[PDB]
């Protein structure tokens, strides 16, 4: 349910 | 001559790795990844033995290109008027660890242990070669699904390893240590260990622990998944607020949770095939 995202450098 | 030495194919990953294209070395049909970096966008420059000025990324890749399979290998590079072109190996079949964790959820600890161990060996290789990666995260780790071998990629935020303090940083903020958030200073090895604690939590919980600066510096780690007491202890130790309280790489690999690791081939046969 919780949002997982990428993180730019 | 690049266009003659390599058959150039389509963009890889729709730009998610950067300007990286599929390629084939005409010499021997070897599959390659062709990475383009614009000169106008290059942060740090380095020098080669020949005195040629190149992106630091090329300097660092050359230093770790010893053929140890835990880091991506730079096979060649070219200079163009406005850019540099990097020829990297292209293992297949692969999935990066970010997508792998997204699709699989929190990883079984036996699998996280194998992956974490291989990342530790790869980071040790980098440091032994004089290279600090500075952007360890699941997005920058490829899984060879047939061999069960992990590869550290994207040295574009890295630096030569030094023992004095770093005052610049261009990696991923949610993997960066609290001394960077608070003071814009860090030492290389203890900052690396912090990012490895974030990565290990990521593997056994299915996502990273902290999204905001206040969580990074707050010193509390809440476990959202069932995780063994030994793994929790290792994670919390890597995520010590004070850098000198964090373990060395030797202490990490001697930790009780790290013992009896699977071989890469065992990992592929049990968990990936
Ligand atoms: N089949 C397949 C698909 C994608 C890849 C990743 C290609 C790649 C490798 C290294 C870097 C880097 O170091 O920055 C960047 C990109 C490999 C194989």
């Amino acid at each position: 349910a919780r949002k997982r995202r990428r993180h730019p450098s | 001559p690049l266009e003659s030495q390599y058959q150039v194919g389509p963009l890889l990953g729709s730009g998610g790795f950067g300007s990286v294209y599929s390629g084939i070395r005409v010499s021997d049909n070897l599959p390659v990844a062709i990475k383009h970096v614009e000169k106008d966008r290059i942060s740090d420059w380095g020098e080669l033995p020949n005195g040629t000025r190149v992106p630091m990324e090329v300097v660092l890749l050359k230093k770790v290109s010893s053929g140890f399979s835990g880091v991506i290998r730079l096979l060649d590079w070219f200079e163009r008027p406005d850019s540099f072109v990097l020829i990297l190996e292209r293992p297949e079949p692969v999935q990066d660890l970010f997508d792998f964790i997204t699709e699989r959820g929190a990883l079984q600890e036996e699998l996280a242990r194998s992956f974490f161990w291989q990342v530790l060996e790869a980071v040790r290789h980098c440091h032994n070669c004089g290279v600090l990666h500075r952007d360890i995260k699941d997005e920058n780790i490829l899984i060879d699904l047939n061999r069960g071998e992990l590869k550290l990629i994207d040295f574009g935020s890295g630096a030569l390893l030094k023992d004095t303090v770093y005052t610049d940083f261009d990696g991923t903020r949610v993997y960066s240590p609290p001394e960077w958030i608070r003071y814009h200073r860090y030492h290389g090895r203890s900052a690396a260990v912090w990012s490895l604690g974030i990565l290990l939590y990521d593997m056994v919980c299915g996502d990273i622990p902290f999204e905001h600066d206040e969580e990074i510096i707050g010193g509390q780690v809440f476990f959202r998944q069932r995780v063994s007491s030994e793994c929790q202890h290792l994670i919390r130790w890597c995520l010590a607020l004070r850098p000198s309280d964090r373990p060395t790489f030797e202490e990490i690999q001697n930790h009780p949770w790290m013992q009896d690791v699977l071989l890469p081939q065992e990992t592929a046969e049990i968990h990936l095939h």
